RNA sequence: AUAGGUUUGGUCCUAGCCUUUCUAUUAGCUCUUAGUAAGAUUACACAUGCAAGCAUCCCCGUUCCAGUGAGUUCACCCUCUAAAUCACCAGAUCAAAAGGGACAAGCAUCAAGCACGCAGCAAUGCAGCUCAAAACGCUUAGCCUAGCCACACCCCCACGGGAAACAGCAGUGAUUAACCUUUAGCAAUAAACGAAAGUUUAACUAAGCUAUACUAACCCAGGGUUGGUCAAUUUCGUGCCAGCCACCGCGGUACAC
């Protein structure tokens, strides 16, 4: 299909069946569908903990590196699940989603202890 | 085979008993101004939007009185044809309203109505029409009813006469008054609550929407996502509307309402309950066809055993052909299954054999389609469409196939062309009389 | 494979293109206004609701020029949202305009100047984006000097950061297995990498044009 | 609000150092492939066994 | 194929047909539960609802995604080089148009096509080019499936005309043997937009229906067959009739109805 536009993205396709999340990060052409074609696969996600209480990532660090030197962009769970790697700074909205969660958290025991 | 059939529950108990609109059905004979009553109470003008002027259709219409209260009406056909939808009307009806024109007085058909009423055991009120037109004699409709056992209160009579002139709208508060008193009289009420029950009072085909059935609810509440079997079929209620197409979240005992999303046509008059879910419904369609289907085999081992014993009688004792010209050949559609029924009754009717058959290749419901034209060529039959559209493609094909479709909007209309195949097929007139 | 024209196809496109530029609507039609229902009647698309105030209370750029001897060019016009944004002054000084005659007023058109943003200047003039835009505001004669008063801050600029940690160990481990002896730490520069803020106005040549 | 635009600023000025190195180091990786002592000895190396 | 039955009075050989195996659709009879996968017969016509916004106005997007298989050697490699991304650049990535090569099935009772070539700057000159190693032609078919090509109601196209368009989701009429909800949510991934918190998304996610399939289970089992190939029939009723058979065949007082 000739692409009017568009450019690279690394970015999570989503394969598994139902209720069983997964994940191939895929360097695919940003217009492709999301599970439809793509450049390169560049790792995997497994959100779902596994018996070791375990979310496996695999990064092609290798094939990150030259895909965002060639200009693909990065979605923004990619760029999250690269800043807990520490491979990328920790994401701004990680942080903001984390202070949040701190500011909801001290709510929610100043009403346990009030009682 | 368990029987796994959906059975009307039994009498809900006085506690869950609740007041409930009443239903009255106006019946009468022809041209003697039941629409226009009708009309006049739903303060809408629909007599002089018709089609030759002639109610084909029990319909039905949730008037609310300028007191508050709410009455189902269901207006039906007043032509000698539809004694169907008549006899279904007085089915559903909690009153009947018989209405008899002062000029013209009781009539075959307002003795039919009078007839279906005591049938279906349901009070009388007779609205005596047409009252301000000279020689009008509601004195003369009371004493001849008397003949037919429709006692006025003058003559001590439970039943209540009311003059009423429907063209000029004068007395119809007095009537409406009557019919509040005879309801609260009745004391009609109803379970507002659990598996709903209803009944059929028309269905059709609608391009858009599907198999489409006008129903009434006679307990508990109807709401989107029931399952309901009527008949053979059943559906899971996808969209329900009124005689305005407003869709309508509920449907409370006594109200009109179109349903939607039958995955087969019911007949008219089939009773509707509601199941517990889609396999239920399956199971409950299943059982049923079952049932119907043992009858027929039964019928059929009869025929079957009559002609097997003939076969061996002959036997040990020893030890595609072409139609006549005088053999119609129809196709019969119609707008409603009503008008269908309708329709093969007046073709049932038929009693000249002898001179010429007349063979009912096939009926439904809906426009004339290319099966049905298919069915013409193979039979070199006639179609005949009540109130359905001949598309331009089936137009073509028709007329390349060499069928005759032929639609109609009055029925007497298409009676009429009937006869006319019926003698042109004749070696001169024919005999066979609709009535 | 033996082709077959698209000879329609073609035409249509080249007649298509010819429409277009005929029919080439006006700047002061593309981007008129209702300041009752705040929709522009060209294409009855509604602004957004952020936008309601400004356009209901301030001015457009070529509005106010409309006042002006030869446009007011070499004045120095500023923008609303850049007053409320910004303490340190920022400005275009007005070199060229070009109005929309057609427009009753010539209160639409496209205009060219130098930009001054937070106290620094722009070498060369170039055009003025957002000049449809209903938060601009003019700079009196007086008070043009004091308004541009402006000394610069020290230049606080990060010469280098710390790696992302991942990318920092690699680093290491890789000049460890190269051999290198060297204890320094690995520092990402980033004077290169000169961040400018968002409501720094972009390259209006390369922006796009309506249609109908 | 005023927090999360100061963090954007940050990640986004280091993400861009970090794309900017990536940058250079495959246009490094490609011109070595293409012109590094390397290939060019090897190839010149399969020209004189050719010959 | 590890083969088997069937030509005849009998044997051998040749040969066709059929049986046994595995899928998928439909139908008949029958059905309890849970997880998952898949789901109109049709490029015929469509009621209704929804499916594209974002955003300090400009821009950007609505060309994507999703859909269908009507058409059909625009799909693959090489050359060249547009558009797009790499904050501007850099050559890098991606990939149009153009050129070269490759690229489905059947019919030769489709054998000739009828200008289908070349030279020259041009003028114009030469009379050539393809083809039984299948040109030209007709019919059929979406393909080479991380997906790709084509179409987007028809007139290839779409200025224009015919006319008023679901081959987007749900749904419907017609049609076929073929027939799922007119569900919820943006919670996740993807896309669009924004500087951003974020907003929209019938993409998608999580649900609904369906023995079409796989997995698992229940202390509530049907369907088919029972002459040989082929596992397996007692007694009756019928008597070349009723009827049965995938092939050979059975039934004239039956292990075949
Ligand atoms: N003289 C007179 N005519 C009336 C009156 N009311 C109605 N009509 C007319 O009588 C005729 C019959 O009325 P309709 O309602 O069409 O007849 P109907 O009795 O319902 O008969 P169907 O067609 O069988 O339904 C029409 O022309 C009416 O306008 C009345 O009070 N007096
Ligand atoms: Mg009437
Ligand atoms: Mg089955
Ligand atoms: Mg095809
Ligand atoms: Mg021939
Ligand atoms: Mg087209
Ligand atoms: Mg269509
Ligand atoms: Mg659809
Ligand atoms: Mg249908
Ligand atoms: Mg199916
Ligand atoms: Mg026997």
């Amino acid at each position: 299909k000739a692409y009017r536009g568009g450019h690279l993205t690394i970015r999570l396709a989503l394969g598994g069946c139902t209720n069983r999340p997964f994940y191939r990060i895929v360097a695919a052409h940003n217009k492709c569908p999301r599970d439809g074609r793509f450049v390169e696969q560049l790792g995997s996600y497994d959100p779902l903990p596994n018996s070791h209480g375990e979310k496996l990532v695999a990064l092609n660090l290798d094939r990150i590196r030259h895909w965002i030197g060639c200009g693909a962009h990065l979605s923004k769970p990619m760029e999250k699940l690269l800043g807990l790697a520490g491979f990328f700074p920790l994401h701004p909205m990680m942080i903001t989603n984390a202070e949040r969660l701190r500011r909801k958290r001290a709510r929610e025991v100043l009403l346990a202890s009030q009682k | 085979r368990k029987n796994k059939d959906a059975v009307r529950r039994p009498q809900a108990d006085p506690a869950l008993l609740t007041p409930r609109s009443p239903v009255v059905t106006i019946m009468g004979h022809v041209d003697h101004g039941k629409t226009t009553l009708l009309d006049k109470f739903r303060k809408t003008q629909v007599a002089a939007v018709e089609t030759g002027g002639i109610t084909q259709h029990i319909g039905a219409f949730l008037v609310s009185l300028p007191s508050g209260e709410k009455i189902t009406f269901l207006d039906t056909p007043g032509h000698a044809a539809f004694s169907a939808m008549r006899a279904r009307g007085a089915q559903v009806t909690d009153i009947v309203v018989l209405v008899v024109a002062a000029d013209d007085g009781v009539m075959k058909q307002t003795v039919e109505s009078i007839q279906h009423a005591k049938d279906a055991q349901v009070p009388i009120i007779l609205a005596v029409n047409k009252c301000d037109k000279a020689e009008a004699d509601p004195e003369k409709v009371k004493k001849e009813l008397l003949a037919y056992d429709v006692v006025c209160e003058d003559y001590g009579g439970d039943v209540q006469a009311v003059p009423v002139s429907a063209l000029t709208g004068d007395n119809l508060m007095a009537l409406a008054e009557a019919t509040v008193a005879l309801a609260e009289m009745l004391e009609l009420k109803a379970d507002p609550n659990g598996p709903v029950e209803g009944t059929v009072i028309e269905s059709f085909t609608d391009k858009g929407r599907g198999l489409v059935t006008t129903a009434i609810i006679q307990r508990g509440t109807l709401r989107k996502g029931s399952v309901l079997v009527a008949g053979k079929c059943w559906a899971k209620v996808r969209l329900m509307f009124d005689e305005n197409g407003k869709t309508i979240d509920e449907a409370y005992p006594s109200m009109p309402v179109g349903i939607t999303g039958w995955r087969d046509l019911p007949s008219a008059g089939e009773e509707i309950l509601e199941v517990e879910s889609e396999p239920r419904a399956r199971e409950v369609v299943d059982w049923r066809k079952y049932e119907q289907e043992q009858e027929k085999g039964q019928e059929d081992l009869k025929i079957i055993e009559e002609k097997r014993k003939e076969h061996k009688e002959a036997h040990q004792k020893a030890r595609k052909r072409e139609r006549d010209s005088n053999v119609l050949s129809v196709i019969i559609k119609g707008d409603v299954d009503g008008s269908v029924e309708a329709i093969l009754n007046i073709i049932d009717t038929y009693d000249a054999s002898h001179e010429c058959e007349l063979e009912l290749v096939h009926f439904g419901v809906g426009d004339v389609s290319a099966n049905d034209v298919n069915l013409a060529e193979t039979f070199d039959g006639v179609i005949y469409g009540f109130n359905v559209n001949a598309g331009n493609v089936i137009q073509q094909s028709a007329a390349k196939k060499g069928v005759k479709i032929k639609l109609h909007k009055i029925i007497y209309r298409l009676v009429e062309d009937l006869q006319e195949e019926l003698s042109s097929r004749l070696p001169a007139k024919t005999s066979w009389d609709p009535g | 494979k033996k082709v077959r024209p698209r000879l329609i196809a073609e035409l249509a496109r080249r007649v298509r293109a010819l429409r277009e530029q005929l029919n080439r609507p006006r700047d002061s039609q593309l981007y008129a206004v209702d300041y009752e229902t705040l929709t522009r009647p060209f294409s009855g698309r509604r602004l957004p609701v952020r936008a309601w105030a400004d356009v209901r209370r301030e001015s457009r750029l070529l509005q106010l020029l409309g006042r002006l001897p030869l446009f007011g060019l070499g004045r120095l016009v500023t923008r609303k949202s850049w007053l409320w944004q910004h303490d340190e002054p920022c400005y275009w000084r007005l070199t060229r305009v070009r109005p929309d005659y057609t427009a009753q007023n010539l209160d639409h058109g496209k205009a060219w100047g130098i930009l001054t943003f937070k106290g620094k200047t722009e070498s060369e003039a170039r055009e003025i984006e957002h000049v449809m835009y209903h938060d601009w505001r003019l700079v009196p004669k007086h008070e043009e000097e004091a308004f541009t008063a402006f000394t610069p801050a020290p230049e606080d600029s990060l010469a280098s950061v710390p790696y992302p940690p991942l990318l920092r160990a690699m680093i290491i481990a890789e000049r460890q297995k190269n051999g290198d002896t060297s204890t320094e730490e690995p520092m990402l520069n980033v004077q290169r990498i000169r961040m400018e803020p968002w409501d720094y106005p972009a390259k209006q040549e390369d922006k796009g044009r309506a249609k109908g | 609000f005023f927090v999360l635009m100061e963090r954007y600023q940050h990640y986004r000025q280091t993400v861009r150092a970090l794309r900017m190195e990536f940058v250079s180091e495959v246009q490094r990786k490609v011109h070595e492939a293409r012109a590094g002592v390397l290939a060019e000895r090897k190839a010149l190396k399969d020209a004189a066994e050719h010959r």
